[PDB]
Parts: structure tokens; C-alpha cells; sequence
């Protein structure tokens, strides 16, 4: 029922309409994450490469 | 993108041969290199498969390895023998004697190095090679011995690349000698831990489609073959046309993939076509859908009936309906649902191509993986220990250098494929 | 005037930021060589289109974006295309070989190798900025660079530019135009690890843009091309305010404010009409109460799922075209004694109305035909939770046993991420029925 | 072949069902959850209506309409007859309710106001004259559970002085359609009625199982409309369709029509269809008052193959057809 807010403008209108009231990690820690990922791939390359060895 | 395909041994370089012919005149290359093709779909992707040189020729990216000369001078001789590298032929002289410890340990070790010379060379030139296709059966000495001596050590200087071959299973229905059931064992043993996809192509399944269906009263290598080349040029077209999918092999063995050693694929084709015989009347897609999951076109002999999809891959080619092609593939799903998985969702997907292979206006390739592959495997398994139990045979290989032990693992690491594959069957 | 950058990552990205930026061209007058008659001001201004347009002494009106995807096949489109020479190089970003649609290759193997170079491109662009106000996203939720990498870049983008917003537009998986079985753990994990750094993001499932094509512009299967014009247009509905002059959502900060009252529940669903054929040599035109009617049927929404069931929080409508208050006022109230539409008992039961004149714009030649008034509605529903619902029961099944899991443990991903994500959705999914009951 | 899954195996209406598509050969029954499905009987509690219609290529279809537990909790069923306008306030068929709550000032404000009027002042959760017994009752239980004005004059039939509940069967399809299985059931104390004694428990509760006299009128303390109507044509000089049936045929089309927007798939994804078992209550001038709505009922044995059967050829025979009605159609 209430408008409210109503603005005009050349290319157009807004308003608000009512119908009833109511009733982060730091750059080390990610540089850190991402290594642990590396340091991961790197051992599981290793025993790979020392199972082929044997 | 480059692919590295190596292809070793006598079955290794028949169907090697047979494969570089049929995708060359899919992608309009003659014989001698030049293209004269019609359409730039068949350039748009030929770097995966051809490298370029002057004159603008395109020489296969193809490393040709053999412990005999015989095979691979026929090559040489055959049609599309002249535009291969010819550094890339590598061959010794002394043979493997269908013995796979001639292949991995004696005569192949010999010859191993020079192959990876070749093998670096082509990978040197890749911008971004994404991996390795290697074409051997696993019953005889070289493809199977020295094959995967070579896979063993590309994935030591190449860890990260894709290995993905093409394996011959050995039948006694189209059979050299008595000892390619050890010779697939101990091959199997190495495709399980050193390939991330490898079609299996069982000569048992190849037999059958030529003499059942084929009507072939006697069938030869070269109808086998005519089989085996028709479904390569199907499982590689995601691999060489430019599609809405631009496909590669790791996305494809990611997505096929569950478990990193269950990854031995059930391919099969539609329609199914003897040499010579033109079909004349097109297959509907209901027809090719309904073809291509039959058990009888399928190039592993395992009822799929008896197993479960873990996942499906399914390349239709041809000028035809992509609303018809979904209706059809789903409901291949909807009414036979028992038979995929249901732990893993959508497990079947699709890919259109509009270039159809020589002399089909449509056509279908399937790439199951499925657990009734383990039927392969005990087959193989039970033909193993028919002999092994009184140590038959035995000494072709223990005079290599092979110790009994080497056996009892070999058939140890098959087995427990077969029952990892039967633990995802009742799952 | 406040500048919006914005960053399209992988395939689904770049090829949507290819359909918005085509669109914001022709919504802009500017043409394809990036000269734009209609503006005076030669070589700047702090006009409305400046937020997403800079411009160069020689009257070239560049976006403020940049395109990123591991592989060059797609944004080399962009590179050779009709709006070739609208972006800058540097503006292209493509790397060697892509995540194979494994969130695990595109955070931590290959992204850890592209970061650096992608946030210095993205520098460059904020240092042209005098006040920016921060970024869209665009990607899918099931690639691997899509998934992977935009998590990634989203974590920095919080450290190096912490006091900006930061909105996604995300496409959800559908299994009909999906090509890849691990599309839930993709979703799940990238889902996961975003939520804390996204202000607002706007869900497309694929599976209803499809259904829309399929029953509204007669096309019987789909392509990325019919689907990604659709969603062009809804994401223009979405931005022009940032675009245009106006009162209604005039900054980043403002979609927050309006839209989301909860910070981890911020997905609103959108609702977008009419969608009529251009094909269609006969069409009556759509009144005022019909297109906003239209909104409150789940087949126009841009995820499936049923807004009875749940409970708003916050209900904008954005129109265009011949569209006055009078009549927007005249339909909500005839469709409030016809329709369920409860609010949370915290929130007032209202709507946030914006009325732009000019009518939706359509690619020539494209599949849309032209309207007299369109509207798209972004209301902010527990009902959405239903595709959260979806997507972890996929999630689930594939993970009680494992499977694809090696994958990801092999680019270097710990098996408790998995259970990490999945228990941070177990919590959205609470959050989503305490709010919605 | 259509599919269909199974997931409440408890449901005595849809086992029958499951045989009767079985015994079709044109429906498979698949594991409990496997997606790839055309039909979801579902689970009573917390039925996934969020997964269902996201198969492509199967048009889905589900055994309960989403929404439908506001008029089948007695708690839900009060508020939604008192806020809705289609039927409220002075909705003249339900008896005077409210909800209660235990951890209410207006039913005590009707309660003095019967009390000043010195007229009959018995309410029900359990039954009693004096609220503080129906209050010092709520609290020592848990639970939220409305109280309802007890019907002290209610018809009884002869011989026997005794008490009775109306069942009626009602089918709601996918389009909306309403349909009344034409067999109901008098379910009956065999027990006299007793205006003095409402602690004496059975006289008063017309519950099959609350019945442990039973059979003594007939059999099973069930009195099916054959029967009933011949009873009111030689007591009372009318027919079942006229007393009762009209009155019950406008108290269903008005609950139904009355969440019709609520809960209609017509523009949705997917599609339901759900059986109710609506409770009749009718006093000694023949007025049919609704007592509550139940949204998992069963049946009566000799019904089941007839009403089963009707709801595949009504309900999933109309959505998935295969290769003299039991109904009567509500129209709105
Ligand atoms: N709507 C829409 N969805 C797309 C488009 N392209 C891909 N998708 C969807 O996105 C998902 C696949 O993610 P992609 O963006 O293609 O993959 P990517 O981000 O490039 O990551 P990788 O290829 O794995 O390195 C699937 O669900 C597709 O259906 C597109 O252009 N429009
Ligand atoms: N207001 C009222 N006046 C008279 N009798 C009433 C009444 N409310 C309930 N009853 C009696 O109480 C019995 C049970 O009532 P309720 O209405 O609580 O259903 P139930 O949950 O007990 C089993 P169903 O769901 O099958 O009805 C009815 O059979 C009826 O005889
Ligand atoms: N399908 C097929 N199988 C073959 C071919 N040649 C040999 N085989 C099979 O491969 C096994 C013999 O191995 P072969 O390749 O000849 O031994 P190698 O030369 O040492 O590698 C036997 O099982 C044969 O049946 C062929 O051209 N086609
Ligand atoms: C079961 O989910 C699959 C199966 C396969 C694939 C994908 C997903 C994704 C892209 C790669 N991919 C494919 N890769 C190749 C070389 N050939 C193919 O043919 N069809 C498909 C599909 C396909
Ligand atoms: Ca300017
Ligand atoms: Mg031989
Ligand atoms: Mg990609
Ligand atoms: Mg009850």
C-alpha cells in the first residue's frame, strides 16, 4: 500500500513499496596452504620415482 | 596438445599400421604426407595426431619399435608405409620369441634406450604433449615384454603425462603358442599400475563378431583388424574433430576413471561392418543406440549383464539428430538402470561428431567401464594356473633370468583386480 | 562514479563474459571497434557507463575486465572474434593446459602457477580506477578452472583488496549440457571455500536456462550459444543499475544492503520475463501485471525450485521497457491475495522496485524477440536451499565410496577438504530450514 | 516399461498399490534409491520434494502434495480455517477451535461466556466440563495439542444409542481434479452413549483400534453406506445423499479449494497426487461437522482392492498411460 523513496530520473523510476512492517586468511596462511599441496605432490612423486628405481 | 603413439611388436604395427590409415584418410592425408582433403575440420586438430614439415607435409607423430625386422619392413612396403619418419622405425634383429622375459628383461633391454631416444625426440618438439598411446597385444614377447618395459620407463621420465594404450588379449581361439596366457598375466600386472586407460581388445570378442555375426567362416588378422581399426578411429574422434567437447586424455581418464586401477575399458562399435561389405541402408539412432550397448558389438568378451557400468563414454558420428541421440541414450538408462551404478550420477555421457568414418553415413562408438571386465581377467586367470599348477613351460622364461615367485605375483596382482572389480559389482 | 571490474574465469565464464559484453555494447551504443558517438566527452567521464567502460584519448571505450582460463582455446575466440579490438591483450589471460575438470588442478597444481600473473593483470586495471568498487565473477561451479581456480582467486582477492565487494554470477551443474561426472565435488569444494569471500551470488542452473530455451524459444536442443545469450540478459537486468542512471542498486555495496540480510545466505534466485520466440510471427504483448505475474512461476526462474515452500527475505524488481509505478503497485496487489508469498517475520513484506525506460535490448539475429517491457526479479528465498539439497546428495553418494577421490589427492588436495566442504553445506542447509520455518 | 520406487513400507494402501502396477507387466520396481524412477510413493516424514522432476527424459510423479500437512495436523487445520478468509471465522461446519500451548486467553474468554450462559461447556484435547483438567492435562504431556468443543448431541443410531465417525476417501490428482471414493465407512462405538461419564473412555472414541462389545451391531464396528442409508431411509424418512453427502461434498471442495494455491503442480516440475482420509462427525439434526484431515490414511479391508485400483487408473494410469468409476467428481 505505502510507496515510498519515489526517485525520478529522465531514464526511468525507482521506489520502495510496503505491504506490511515486520512482526578472512591472511596471504601467508593461503601461500602456506598452497605449499603444503606442493610439498604433498613432491613425496608422492618421490615414492614414485623410488618404487620405479627398485 | 600432442599425442606420442608408439606401437610395438607384430600385432602392435599391424593394427598400428591399420590405425595411421584409416584416421590419415579421415583427416585427407595421402600417402605421402600432402593433404588434399575438402573440409578445415580435418586440419583444425591434425596437430594432435601429425607433426608439420616442409612443404607443409604432415609425418604421423609415431615411434615404430620391434625386436624383429619382418613386421615392420612390411610396414615399410604397406600402402601408407612411406609416410612414416623413418628414424622413428627402431628394430633389433634376434627376435622375442613370444616370450615376455625376452621382451622386458634380455632382448628388449638391449634395445629400450633407443626407443626412448626417439620417444624424447618427438616429445622435445610437442608444445604441450598431453601423453602416450601405445598399440601391442600382451600374448606374445615384444608388444607385450618390452611394451610395458617401455611404458615402465616413459612414466619414469615423463610422471606426469597420460599412458594410455590399446592391449590384445590373448584367445585360444586365434592362438600363436601356448604360453600367451603368462605372457597377458605378467603384462596385466604392468597396464594396472603404469596406464591410466587402456582399451581392451580381446581377439576371443573379435573372433566371435567375424564368425556370428560377420558371417566370416574363417576369419584372418587382417578381419580382426578391420575391426580393431574401426574402433580406434571411434574411441580417438573426441581426440581429433573439434567438437563442443574438446576432448583430451586426462579429462577423459578422470572422468572414467573412479579408482585409479579399475581402468581397463570394454570399447564397442556400431554398425558392425565385414571388409567389402557396404551396408547400404543407413541405422536409425534408435538402431545405433540400441547396437552399440549389445553385447555382441563389443570388442572384450564380457556379458555386460553380468556386471555394472561404473561409467560410460558414448562418441555418436554422422549428420543426425542431437534431440534424438539424448531421448535414445537416456533411455538405454532409464529402462536397464539396474546395470549403472547408482553412486555415481550421470555416469553416462555423449559426444556428436559430424564427420562419419569412411563408408558409413552414421555410426556409434561405445567405451564402457564396466566390472564385467573381470570375466576377461578370470579368463586369462584360469588358463594361467591350467599350467602354472605343474609349472609348465616354465623354463623358456626361467632361462631368461625369471624366477617362479615373479609368477605367483603376477597372478596374485590379477586376482586382486578381479575381486576389487567384484567389490564395486555388489556395491 | 565508482568503477565495477569484472573477471571471467574458464570456459563457462569467458564464453558468458563474450554474451554481457556484446550486449553492454549494444545497450550502450558503443560498436565493436570500442568508438561510442553518443558520448562527448572524449577520452574520460565519470558518466553511468564509465563504471564498466573506461576510455583512451582516441575515443576507444575499453571494459573493465579481464578473461581468464588455463587453456587458450576458448578466450583465443575472443582474441580473433567481432570484439576483437575492444579489449587490450593484457586483458586475455590463457595458460598451457587446463584443470581437467578437477577443482584440485585448478586451485593448487596449476593455480598456484597463474595466480601472481592474473592478480598483476587485474592491478593494472584497478590502478586506472579513482574509486573501485569491486568485482563480478563469472564461472561455473563444475570445471576445474572454473571451480578451482576462481576460489583461489577469490581468497586473494579478499587480502589485496579487502574493502571491496564482490559479487558471482556461478553456473550450476546440469547433467544435460554437463560433460563431466565430478561436477558435485567441484561444486561442493569451490562453494565451500568462496563463501566467506562472496557478498552476493547469483546461482544459473543449466538445467533451467535449457528448459526455458526448449519451452520458450522453441529451440529442441539447446547450445552454449542459445543458453548464454538468455543469461546475458539477466545479468544485464542485474547490472544495468550499475550501468544507468538511477536511484535503485547504484553500487556493489547496495546488492548486499538490499538483498541479503544474512551474510552465508546470500544467493538470491532470480525470475526473468517474458522470454518470447523471435521466430514467432504473431505475439500479443505482455501487460505490466502479466511479466510480473510471471515471476512467481517457477518455470521462469533461473533455479527450479518452489518459493512457497520457503520464506523471503528481501524481493527486488528490476523492469525495462513501458513500465510506470502505477501499474507495478496495481499488479503486486492483485498477486499478493492470489499468491504464497511469505517473508521471514524479521523483514518487512515489501518490494524494491527499479524502472529503467529503455525496453530490453536484443542481439540481432539472436533467438529473443523484441518487447515492450520486460522484468527481472531477484528475490532472496530459502527456497533456493533446494539445489543445495541436490547437489550434496550427489556429493554424497560418490564420496561414501570414494570415487574420483585419487584425483584430487593427487594434485596435492587432503581427503578432509571433502568432508571440510561438505560439512560447511551441511551447515548452509541448516542455516537455509532454521530461517525458512 | 514405466518405474516406480517404494519407500514406505508401511503404507497399507500403497503395498497394494505396488502389487497392482506389478501385476500389470508394465511397471519394474526399483531399489529404494535409485533416481532414474517415473513414481515415488514416498516416506511420511521429510520426503525429498527438493530431488524430485531433475531426471531429464522421466516425467515424475509423487503420492503427496508438498504443503498438504496444513490440513492434516490439527494444529495446522485451526489456524488455516481461522486466517483464511475462504472459510473462516464463522466457518459454520468446524467446530469451535483453538490452539494451546504448553512451557489460550481468548478460549477462556468463550469458556465464561458459556459458563455465564450456563450451556453445555464440554471441550475435548481427554474430554472434560472444567478447562483447568483440560490445562493441568496439556502441560503434563509435552506437547502442542489444540482443544475442540466437544459434540455433545451427536446423532446415534438404533439400536444401540451409540456413537459414530464418517470416513470418506478422497483421491486429489495431478490436474486438480477432486474425487470421492463413492464408499465411505460409519466407523462405531458398540459402546451406549453417556452424557455423565466422559472419563469412561470408549462410548465416546469411535477408533477402530480404540475398540479392545466390539463387532456386537456389525462387523467390525464398520457400518458401510449401503446399510447406513438404509437406516436413515426407515428411521428418518431421508436418504445419505441428502442428510449427510451434500454437506460433506461442499466441506471437501472447500478445504481442498481453499489450498489449491499452496499446493497445485500444474506449472511445476513435478507432479503429485495424494490420497486424504477426511473424519465426519454428524449431530442429532443431521449437520455434518468436519472433526480432521488425515494425509497418510488406510483403508477399510473390503475397499482396498476397489479404492487401489481406482487411484492407477485415476491417479498414475492419467500420467502414464498402458496399452464403471468409483468416483464422484468435485467440481470448482
Ligand atoms: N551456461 C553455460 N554453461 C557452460 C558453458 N560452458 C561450460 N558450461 C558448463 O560448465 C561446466 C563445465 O565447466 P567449464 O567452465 O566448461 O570448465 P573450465 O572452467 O574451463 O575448467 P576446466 O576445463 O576443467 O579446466 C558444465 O556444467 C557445463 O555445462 C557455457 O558457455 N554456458
Ligand atoms: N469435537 C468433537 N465432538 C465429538 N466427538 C469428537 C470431537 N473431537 C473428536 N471426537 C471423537 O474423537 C475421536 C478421535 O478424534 P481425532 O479427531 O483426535 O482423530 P485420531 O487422531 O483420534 C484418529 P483419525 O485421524 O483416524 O480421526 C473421533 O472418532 C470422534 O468420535
Ligand atoms: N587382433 C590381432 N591380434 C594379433 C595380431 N598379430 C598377433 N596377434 C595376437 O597377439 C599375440 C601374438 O603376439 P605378437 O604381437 O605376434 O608377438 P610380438 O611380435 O612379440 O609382440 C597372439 O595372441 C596373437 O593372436 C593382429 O594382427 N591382430
Ligand atoms: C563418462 O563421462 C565422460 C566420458 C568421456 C569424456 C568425458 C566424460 C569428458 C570429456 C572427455 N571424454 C571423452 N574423451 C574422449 C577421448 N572421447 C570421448 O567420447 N565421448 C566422451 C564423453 C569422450
Ligand atoms: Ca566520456
Ligand atoms: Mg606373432
Ligand atoms: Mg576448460
Ligand atoms: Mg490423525
Amino acid at each position: 500500500m505505502e510507496v515510498i523513496e519515489l526517485n525520478k530520473c529522465t531514464s526511468g523510476q525507482s521506489f520502495e513499496v510496503i505491504l506490511k512492517p515486520p512482526s578472512d586468511p591472511s596471504l601467508e596462511e593461503i601461500q602456506k596452504k598452497l605449499e603444503a599441496a606442493e610439498e604433498r605432490r613432491k613425496y608422492q612423486e618421490a615414492e614414485l620415482l623410488k618404487h620405479l628405481a627398485e | 596438445r600432442e599425442i606420442v603413439h608408439i606401437q610395438a611388436g607384430q600385432c602392435g604395427n599391424q593394427i598400428g599400421a591399420k590405425f595411421w590409415e584409416v584416421i590419415s584418410d579421415e583427416h585427407g592425408i595421402d600417402p605421402t604426407g600432402s593433404y588434399h582433403g575438402d573440409s578445415d575440420l580435418q586440419l583444425e586438430r591434425i596437430n594432435v595426431y601429425y607433426n608439420e614439415a616442409t612443404g607443409n607435409k604432415y609425418v604421423p607423430r609415431a615411434i615404430l619399435v620391434d625386436l624383429e625386422p619382418g613386421t615392420m619392413d612390411s610396414v615399410r612396403s604397406g600402402p601408407f608405409g612411406q609416410i612414416f619418419r623413418p628414424d622413428n622405425f627402431v628394430f633389433g634383429q634376434s627376435g622375442a620369441g613370444n616370450n615376455w622375459a625376452k621382451g622386458h628383461y634380455t632382448e628388449g633391454a638391449e634395445l629400450v634406450d633407443s626407443v626412448l631416444d626417439v620417444v624424447r625426440k618427438e616429445s622435445e618438439s610437442c608444445d604441450c604433449l598431453q601423453g602416450f598411446q601405445l598399440t601391442h597385444s600382451l600374448g606374445g614377447g615384444t608388444g607385450s615384454g618390452m611394451g610395458t618395459l617401455l611404458i615402465s620407463k616413459i612414466r619414469e621420465e615423463y610422471p606426469d603425462r597420460i599412458m594410455n594404450t590399446f592391449s590384445v588379449m590373448p584367445s585360444p581361439k586365434v592362438s600363436d603358442t601356448v604360453v600367451e596366457p603368462y605372457n597377458a598375466t605378467l603384462s596385466v600386472h604392468q597396464l594396472v599400475e603404469n596406464t591410466d586407460e587402456t582399451y581392451c581388445i580381446d581377439n576371443e570378442a573379435l573372433y566371435d563378431i567375424c564368425f556370428r555375426t560377420l558371417k566370416l567362416t574363417t576369419p584372418t588378422y587382417g578381419d580382426l583388424n578391420h575391426l580393431v581399426s574401426a574402433t580406434m578411429s571411434g574411441v580417438t574422434t573426441c581426440l581429433r574433430f573439434p567438437g563442443q567437447l574438446n576432448a583430451d586424455l586426462r579429462k577423459l581418464a578422470v572422468n572414467m576413471v573412479p579408482f585409479p586401477r579399475l581402468h581397463f575399458f570394454m570399447p564397442g562399435f556400431a554398425p558392425l561392418t565385414s571388409r567389402g561389405s557396404q551396408q547400404y541402408r543407413a541405422l536409425t539412432v534408435p538402431e545405433l543406440t540400441q547396437q552399440m550397448f549389445d553385447s555382441k558389438n563389443m570388442m572384450a568378451a564380457c556379458d555386460p549383464r553380468h556386471g555394472r557400468y561404473l561409467t560410460v563414454a558414448a562418441i555418436f558420428r554422422g549428420r543426425m539428430s542431437m534431440k534424438e541421440v539424448d531421448e535414445q541414450m537416456l533411455n538405454v538408462q532409464n529402462k536397464n538402470s539396474s546395470y549403472f551404478v547408482e553412486w555415481i550420477p550421470n555416469n553416462v555421457k555423449t559426444a556428436v561428431c559430424d564427420i562419419p568414418p569412411r563408408g558409413l553415413k552414421m555410426s556409434a562408438t561405445f567405451i564402457g567401464n564396466s566390472t564385467a571386465i573381470q570375466e576377461l581377467f578370470k579368463r586369462i586367470s584360469e588358463q594361467f594356473t591350467a599350467m602354472f599348477r605343474r609349472k609348465a613351460f616354465l623354463h623358456w622364461y626361467t632361462g631368461e633370468g625369471m624366477d617362479e615367485m615373479e609368477f605367483t605375483e603376477a597372478e596374485s596382482n590379477m586376482n586382486d583386480l578381479v575381486s576389487e572389480y567384484q567389490q564395486y559389482q555388489d556395491a | 562514479m565508482r568503477e565495477c571490474i569484472s573477471i571471467h574465469v574458464g570456459q563457462a565464464g569467458v564464453q558468458i563474459g563474450n554474451a554481457c559484453w556484446e550486449l553492454y555494447c549494444l545497450e550502450h551504443g558503443i560498436q565493436p571497434d570500442g568508438q561510442m558517438p553518443s558520448d562527448k566527452t572524449i577520452g574520460g567521464g565519470d558518466d553511468s557507463f564509465n563504471t564498466f567502460f573506461s576510455e583512451t584519448g582516441a575515443g576507444k571505450h575499453v571494459p573493465r575486465a579481464v578473461f581468464v582460463d588455463l587453456e587458450p582455446t576458448v578466450i583465443d575466440e575472443v582474441r580473433t572474434g567481432t570484439y576483437r579490438q575492444l579489449f587490450h591483450p593484457e586483458q586475455l589471460i590463457t595458460g598451457k593446459e587446463d584443470a581437467a575438470n578437477n577443482y584440485a588442478r585448478g586451485h593448487y597444481t596449476i593455480g598456484k602457477e597463474i595466480i601472481d600473473l592474473v592478480l598483476d593483470r587485474i592491478r593494472k586495471l584497478a590502478d586506472q580506477c579513482t574509486g573501485l568498487q569491486g568485482f563480478l565473477v563469472f564461472h561455473s561451479f563444475g570445471g576445474g578452472t572454473g571451480s578451482g581456480f576462481t576460489s583461489l582467486l577469490m581468497e586473494r582477492l579478499s587480502v589485496d583488496y579487502g574493502k571491496k565487494s564482490k559479487l558471482e554470477f556461478s553456473i550450476y551443474p546440469a547433467p544435460q549440457v554437463s560433460t563431466a561426472v565430478v561436477e558435485p565435488y567441484n561444486s561442493i569444494l569451490t562453494t565451500h571455500t568462496t563463501l566467506e569471500h562472496s557478498d552476493c551470488a547469483f546461482m544459473v542452473d543449466n538445467e533451467a536456462i535449457y528448459d526455458i530455451c526448449r519451452r520458450n524459444l522453441d529451440i529442441e536442443r539447446p547450445t552454449y550459444t542459445n543458453l548464454n545469450r538468455l543469461i546475458s540478459q539477466i545479468v544485464s537486468s542485474i547490472t544495468a543499475s550499475l550501468r544507468f542512471d538511477g536511484a535503485l542498486n547504484v553500487d556493489l555495496t547496495e546488492f548486499q544492503t538490499n538483498l541479503v540480510p544474512y551474510p552465508r545466505i546470500h544467493f538470491p534466485l532470480a525470475t526473468y520475463a517474458p522470454v518470447i520466440s523471435a521466430e514467432k510471427a504473431y505475439h500479443e504483448q505482455l501487460s505490466v501485471a502479466e511479466i510480473t505475474n510471471a515471476c512467481f512461476e517457477p518455470a521462469n526462474q533461473m533455479v527450479k525450485c518452489d518459493p512457497r515452500h520457503g520464506k523471503y527475505m528481501a524481493c527486488c524488481l528490476l523492469y525495462r521497457g513501458d513500465v510506470v509505478p502505477k501499474d507495478v503497485n496495481a499488479a503486486i496487489a492483485t498477486i499478493k491475495t492470489k499468491r504464497s508469498i511469505q517473508f521471514v517475520d524479521w523483514c518487512p513484506t515489501g518490494f524494491k522496485v527499479g524502472i529503467n525506460y529503455q525496453p530490453p535490448t536484443v542481439v540481432p539475429g539472436g533467438d529473443l524477440a523484441k518487447v515492450q517491457r520486460a522484468v527481472c526479479m531477484l528475490s532472496n528465498t530459502t527456497a533456493i536451499a533446494e539445489a543445495w539439497a541436490r547437489l550434496d546428495h550427489k556429493f554424497d553418494l560418490m564420496y561414501a565410496k570414494r570415487a574420483f577421490v585419487h584425483w584430487y589427492v593427487g594434485e596435492g588436495m587432503e581427503e578432509g577438504e571433502f568432508s571440510e566442504a561438505r560439512e560447511d553445506m551441511a551447515a548452509l542447509e541448516k542455516d537455509y530450514e532454521e530461517v525458512g520455518v | 516399461m514405466y518405474t516406480f520406487v517404494v519407500r514406505d513400507e508401511n503404507s497399507s494402501v500403497y503395498a497394494e498399490v505396488s502389487r497392482l502396477l506389478l501385476a500389470t507387466g508394465q511397471w519394474k520396481r526399483l531399489r529404494k534409491d535409485n533416481p532414474r524412477f517415473n513414481l515415488m510413493l514416498g516416506e511420511r516424514n521429510r520426503l525429498p520434494f527438493g530431488r524430485l522432476g531433475h531426471e531429464p527424459g522421466l516425467v515424475q510423479l509423487v503420492n503427496y502434495y508438498r504443503g498438504a500437512d496444513k490440513l492434516c495436523r490439527k494444529a495446522s487445520l485451526v489456524k488455516l480455517i481461522k486466517t483464511s478468509p475462504e472459510l473462516s471465522e464463522s466457518c459454520t461446519w468446524f467446530p469451535e477451535s483453538y490452539v494451546i500451548y504448553p512451557t489460550r486467553e481468548v478460549f477462556l474468554a468463550a469458556y465464561n461466556r458459556r459458563r455465564e450462559g450456563r450451556e453445555g461447556n464440554v471441550w475435548i484435547a481427554l474430554i472434560s466440563s472444567e478447562a483447568s483438567e483440560l490445562l493441568d492435562f496439556i502441560d503434563e504431556q509435552g506437547q502442542v495439542h489444540v482443544i475442540q468443543k466437544y459434540l455433545e448431541k451427536p446423532l446415534l443410531l438404533e439400536p444401540g444409542h451409540r456413537k459414530f465417525d464418517i470416513r470418506s476417501w478422497v483421491l486429489v490428482d495431478h490436474l486438480y481434479n477432486i474425487y470421492l471414493y463413492r464408499e465411505g465407512v460409519l466407523r462405531t462405538s458398540s459402546e451406549p452413549y453417556n452424557s455423565a461419564n466422559f472419563q469412561d473412555k470408549t462410548c465416546h472414541l469411535t477408533n477402530h483400534c480404540i475398540q479392545k462389545n466390539y463387532g456386537r451391531y456389525e462387523e467390525g464396528n464398520e457400518m458401510f453406506f449401503e446399510e447406513f442409508n438404509q437406516y436413515l431411509m426407515d428411521a428418518l424418512n431421508t436418504t445419505l445423499e441428502n442428510s449427510i453427502l451434500l454437506q460433506i461434498k461442499h466441506i471437501i471442495r472447500s478445504c481442498l479449494m481453499c489450498i489449491e494455491p499452496a499446493i497445485s503442480t500444474k506449472h511445476l516440475h513435478y507432479q503429485s497426487f495424494q490420497l486424504f482420509g477426511f473424519d465426519f462427525m454428524v449431530d442429532e439434526e443431521l449437520k455434518v461437522w468436519l472433526i480432521e484431515v488425515n494425509g497418510a490414511p488406510a483403508c477399510a479391508q473390503k475397499l482396498y482392492a476397489e479404492l487401489c485400483q481406482g487411484i492407477v487408473d485415476v491417479a498414475i494410469s492419467s500420467v502414464f498411460p498402458l496399452a464403471t468409476s468409483i468416483f464422484i467428481k468435485l467440481h470448482h
